RNA sequence: GAGUCUGCGGCGCGCG
């Protein structure tokens, strides 16, 4: 095409990894990245589905505010360490995911140490989990399960074991979303807009690839409105 | 408001949202419902409003009103003088037009 | 001639005409020197055409900035009805230019209290503060300068 | 009010009676004395300072008027009230920078 | 609490916690008790010129 | 379908006249009718194309700021409630189409007093242009276009006749869009979002015609994604 | 291969 059509939205990209991808679109009529750009975050960020630790059982611990011998870090610096860790299962049938591991002695805990289950897999290896010292005695079950936005431990309170204590979920595989509309000049009238969103992933998902799930889902509610009633 | 009952509709996610923070900075008396908590708010002169760009509400009441505004003559001060070469005085050699 | 179209009545601008900063609003010609011609303005037009108009182009432009339509025209021509034409002055001719001056950044606007200020921007109402029924503001006051 | 009258910016009815034509340029009123007198109206005039001084007619055809109401409104009035600039609905808040 | 810098402020946007709220945050080597808005105005800065130590 | 998918947006619709058109859409999952009701309320407001006077010609008038005998109003005073007139055409071989009307004497010029055009309606009947006294001689010929925003008279210049003038073009179709979110029960998670938006509209287009085109407009965009670089 | 000549001193008011 040629004239209106043909000057369309060139969508550039710029990715490094699969953590961070800039994604370029203009020329955009009056105030349309904004109208674009606002709605993909608010996706990016609730809609794109994931895993996150759930909940956590440590053998001897009770409580979340309790210390292990010969272990340095506390159970809430290392629940805290586990919401960092990211697992990718490969299909439905694995709703939740029950990871297990067991280490004693002077060795370091990484997510590498955690037994392979057969459909689940673990990008996050080198991820440290604890220091054990001497007569370190540390056995826990780590559930994992696939689900969306943010959920509280207070609000899905997770009871595998009567002593577990459940951990916050962090189901979005995108950290954060950032969309800038900078003017921008097409020969006859300077009023443009030009939107440029950026997006970071923890890895699991690639910004690109996130990107289309959200348009997509936007889209599958575009067409919501068919029946009246 | 009063239109709006009975129009067919209650309060936003964003309507209630706002109403949060609010109370948590002191606008409006904790524990009334957001129907009689907005009055209260609208009463102090401010009401909820959205973004426009956004359609997030803007976290905080704003308030807003009929505000009698006029236009200033615009002299010819105004219309802008940008000079590139002209005129010269006959006497002293200075730029005039 | 596409510069003498407006001027349709000859010399005057016609009225209900646009006029552009740089259109001529009326006419006029005097001459080219002091009291002598020129040498080499002489060798010029004896080149394309020795035949030139020796009167000078002096005529009432539009100054820029701007002008809008013609609406009223006065002229005082030779026999005087009841005016005073100064000495020197053959005729005088008056051009009544009016405009809409539309809102635009440039101008600025006041309330009675004191608070002026410029027009920065002007936004389309499409994403504007509005409020929850549809109705959106028209203009957003600094809070700041109060 | 006050100072559209004491000023002249709009025309007022002299005595009680009805109106008789309501030109754009000029409202012939018939007072109830038995008197009809022309208002020509200042079309559009060059003020001092370029502005434009207009009488619009307020009053319709054949109108019962009373003693100093407005027939045509000044400059810039409404309704015999001074008016300069308009109400505009407001947002008292901060935007980005503009 | 919050390991990383990030998760701090995706709760913020989803609601859970206000920028101007007292929350404990994971940083560089230490656990800091500090508002995400502190955080996040760090970031900023950090962003502003690179060399974010 | 039956669980998720049956589980759809429930599109309901009240519409009366061709102005006023209430639109609500649920259940919807977290935060999802400010993600849809936004972007849609800027797309309404800014993009939707419609119909305006474009230029006008009064027979003895030769400027915008003249005023004709026997008219109460002055030449500025009517172009500008001619742009208050809403006519409504029905297909695109209308592209402009110029409204003729002539009326004498002590009569009140109301919009109805427009020669009927074949396929162009006028919904702004009773819409006062002027009030006729005696020997008053009004003929014009208002012109009327369809295209999209705001268009300074000034910007397009249009020259019928030599001495009519331009008029200031709006072509917004809808005065006022309002949306709102609240919360909607579904059995099991309370937290959910349930968006009704309600929109206004001149008469030339309905709310549930403009509705279409903005959801049309934004799924447009969408696909602008597609080629990178 | 264009360039002359006019707009000064003061006064008043208004913006910043």
């Amino acid at each position: 095409m040629l004239d209106s059509k043909l000057k369309a939205p060139v969508f550039t990209v710029r990715t490094q990894g699969r953590e961070y991808g800039e994604f370029v679109l203009e020329p955009l009529e009056r105030g349309f990245g904004v109208t674009l750009g606002n709605p993909l975050r608010r996706i990016l960020l609730s809609s794109i589905p994931g895993t996150a630790v759930t909940s956590v059982y440590i053998e001897d611990v009770l409580h979340e505010f309790s210390t292990i011998p010969g272990v340095k870090e506390d159970v809430v610096e290392i629940i805290l360490n586990l919401k960092e860790l990211v697992v990718r299962f490969l299909n439905p049938s694995l709703q939740t995911v029950t990871l297990l591991l067991k280490a004693e002695g002077p060795k370091e805990v990484k997510a590498r140490d955690f037994l392979p289950v057969a459909d689940v897999e673990i990008m996050n290896p080198d991820l440290h989990i604890a220091t054990l010292e001497e007569g370190g005695r540390l056995n826990m079950e780590v559930r994992v399960d696939r689900g969306v936005g943010y959920v509280p431990a207070e609000k899905h309170g997770i009871k595998d074991r009567i002593n577990a204590i459940p951990v916050d979920a962090v189901f979005s595989p995108v950290r954060r979303v950032a969309f800038q509309v900078e003017d921008t000049r097409l020969g006859q009238r300077t009023d443009l807009d030009k939107l440029t969103l950026r997006i970071w992933t923890d890895g699991s998902v690639t910004p690109l690839e996130a990107l289309n799930q959200a348009v997509e889902i936007l889209r599958e509610h575009l067409t919501y409105f068919s029946n009246p009633q | 408001f009063g239109k709006r009952k009975g129009e067919g509709f209650g309060v936003d996610k964003r309507e209630v949202e706002v109403l949060r923070r609010a109370e948590k900075l002191g606008l409006v008396t904790p524990g009334k419902t957001p129907e009689e908590q907005l009055k209260e708010l609208f009463l102090q002169g401010k009401v909820v409003l959205y973004d426009g760009r956004t359609g997030e509400p803007i976290e905080g009441p704003i308030v807003v009103g009929q505000m009698f505004i006029m236009k200033l003559y615009h002299m010819v001060e105004d219309k802008m003088h940008a000079r590139s070469t002209g005129p010269y005085s006959l006497i002293t050699q200075q730029p005039l037009g | 001639e596409a510069a003498l179209r407006d001027l349709d009545e000859e010399g005057v601008v016609r009225i209900g005409a646009e006029v552009k900063p740089g259109d001529i609003l009326v006419g006029r010609t005097s001459f080219k020197g002091e009291s002598e011609p020129t040498p080499e303005e002489r060798l010029l037009r004896s080149i394309f055409g020795e035949k030139a108009r020796d009167v000078k182009d002096t005529s009432l432009r539009v100054p820029p900035g701007e002008g809008g339509i013609v609406v009223r025209t006065v002229r005082l021509r030779r026999g005087d009805p009841g005016v005073e034409l100064k000495p020197g002055v053959r005729e005088v001719v008056r051009v009544y230019v009016a405009q809409k001056r539309k809102l635009q950044v440039g101008d600025k606007l006041a309330n009675r209290h004191g608070n002026k200020g410029v027009v920065a921007k002007i936004l389309p109402v499409e994403d504007m503060p509005h409020l929850p029924d549809g109705t959106p503001v028209d203009v957003i006051l600094n809070p700041l300068g109060v | 009010e006050r100072v559209v009258r004491d000023s002249l910016a709009a025309l007022y009815a002299e005595e009680d009676g009805e109106v008789a034509k309501v030109d754009g340029n000029r409202i012939v009123v018939r007072y109830e004395d038995g008197r009809l007198v022309e208002y020509p109206l200042r079309r559009f005039y060059r003020s001092n300072q370029g502005t434009a001084l207009d009488q619009r007619p307020r009053v319709v055809v054949g109108q019962r008027v009373r003693k100093g109401d407005l027939l045509a409104d000044g400059p810039a009035s409404e309704n015999g009230f001074l008016a300069l600039g308009q109400n505009v609905l407001v947002a008292i808040m901060p935007f980005d920078g503009y | 609490v919050f390991a990383n810098p990030d998760e701090a402020l995706l709760a913020v946007a989803h609601g859970i916690v206000d920028l101007q709220d007292v929350v404990t945050v994971r940083y560089m080597g230490k656990r800091l008790e500090t508002s995400p808005g502190r955080i996040l105005f760090a970031r900023i800065v950090a962003e502003a010129v690179e060399d974010e130590k």
